[PDB]
């Protein structure tokens, strides 16, 4: 997978903010209609339904891709970590779940990159 | 002949810079006892001008340039005088929420801002947008005036200016200055950018390295053409001062391997001057 730019990580990121004000406005539909939600949306209020469905597929890509992207900085900060009691490839798989929630976490309207960030929570999430 | 160099330390790394008699300083920055071939860096020297101030963009006219790739450098022959126009750049990715000036008016140099960033050099604000994302932010440091519908021939964006020019009544104009319009929002300014004028010499001013040697079948002399990687096409977009050309030192000599030293060898005084040594040593057996 090749490294991302800086317009990517905004578009990314705007992606990533629709898709978690979608799952708000979902969950507080489950926490009211008894989690049966998995055929209503309020992105609408037949063709309308396909467009929510590719808007979803779209903003999950863009998640999944902004994680994906940026895996080469967790080898880079989990190669510190190496001796204090887990292998290498745990400190890995934690430091992507911290990626995962700096991602889920980012804010574009600051101006600052996702690596400050990203790195903050990777070693939150390796300690 | 005419070289004094020794160790001088005063404000960064290991400098070891020459004396000649024609009042210039000469100075390669890398270590002392390199490996070279042709087409190398051997030396450099200090400049007393050509300190800009930011980038721009250069069109030159009526002189003659040698190179296929970019990063080669252009052998110079002619002189001749060259455009500087001043224009600053700032090439970040920001967004258009952090935008913080409004585009089209006068700002002051340093105590600005152009999205959580501090200014350099005043001048008129020009901005690009493109996917609600501030790609750059332009500023031409250009004194502003605030007249328009002339009705005249003030358009005269291809050609240079005079001072004895007239393109409006009660327009001061003594430094040569470019002209364009500016489309403000809801403004009638039009602003005039300072051109500097530059010119190189013909060849630069270097004694001939003389050889009090055999020379059987060959020798060695080394001329000094300062090197162009810059072009029309190219505008430069320096945040700081960047020069256009180096006066600087390579050598040639006529697949070919050479691989040359440098030290310092003196048996007239005590000093060092300059000496760039080969010799082809084969390994005759003692045994």
């Amino acid at each position: 997978i090749r490294l991302l730019r800086a317009e990517e990580e905004i578009e990314l990121a705007r992606q990533i903010a629709d898709l978690l004000e979608l799952e708000l406005i979902r969950d507080n539909l489950t926490l009211q209609l008894e989690r049966q939600p998995s055929e209503l949306e309020w992105g609408k209020q037949n063709k309308n339904f396909a467009a929510f469905r590719r808007r979803l597929f779209l903003d999950r890509r863009a998640k999944d891709k902004m994680v994906q992207s940026n895996l080469r900085l967790v080898v880079s900060i989990a190669k510190k970590y190496m001796n204090r009691g887990l292998s290498f490839q745990d400190l890995i798989q934690e430091g992507s779940l911290g990626l995962i929630r700096a991602a889920e976490k980012f804010d574009h309207e600051k101006g600052y990159k996702f690596s400050t960030y990203a790195t903050w929570w990777i070693r939150q999430a390796i300690t | 002949d005419q070289a004094q160099v020794k160790l001088e330390s005063s404000g960064g790394r290991e400098q070891y810079v020459i004396y000649t008699a024609d009042k210039q300083r000469f100075l390669l920055k890398a270590a002392p006892g390199t490996k070279v071939q042709n087409h190398s860096i051997v030396a450099e020297l200090i400049d007393d001008r050509y300190r800009t101030t930011t980038g721009g963009m250069i069109r030159y006219a009526g002189v003659e340039v040698a190179k296929g790739g970019r990063k080669q450098g252009y052998e110079v022959t002619k002189g001749g005088t060259l455009l500087w126009i001043p224009e600053e750049t700032h090439e970040i990715n920001k967004d258009i929420s952090l935008l913080i000036v409004e585009d089209g008016q006068y700002v002051e140099a340093g105590t600005e801002v152009v999205k959580d960033i501090f200014c350099q050099s005043s001048g008129i604000v020009e901005v690009v947008q493109k996917n609600d994302i501030l790609r750059e932010i332009i500023i031409k440091p250009g004194d502003f005036y605030q007249d328009v519908d002339p009705g005249s021939v003030k358009i005269e964006s291809g050609q240079l200016l005079q001072p004895g020019q007239d393109v409006f009544p009660g327009v001061t104009v003594s430094t040569l200055s470019q002209a364009e319009w500016i489309e403000s929002p809801e403004g009638n300014g039009l602003l005039l950018r300072p051109v500097e004028e530059y010119k190189v010499f013909d060849e630069p001013a270097a004694p001939s390295q003389g050889s009090q040697n055999e020379e059987g079948g060959r020798q060695i002399e080394l001329r000094s053409v300062q090197r162009l990687f810059y072009k029309d096409g190219d505008r430069v977009k320096s945040v700081e001062g960047a020069p256009l050309l180096s006066t600087q030192l390579v050598l040639e000599i006529y697949s070919h391997l050479s691989a040359d030293i440098e030290l310092q060898d003196d048996e007239e005084e005590d000093c060092q001057r300059l000496q760039l040594v080969i010799l082809e040593s084969l390994v005759l057996r003692r045994d």
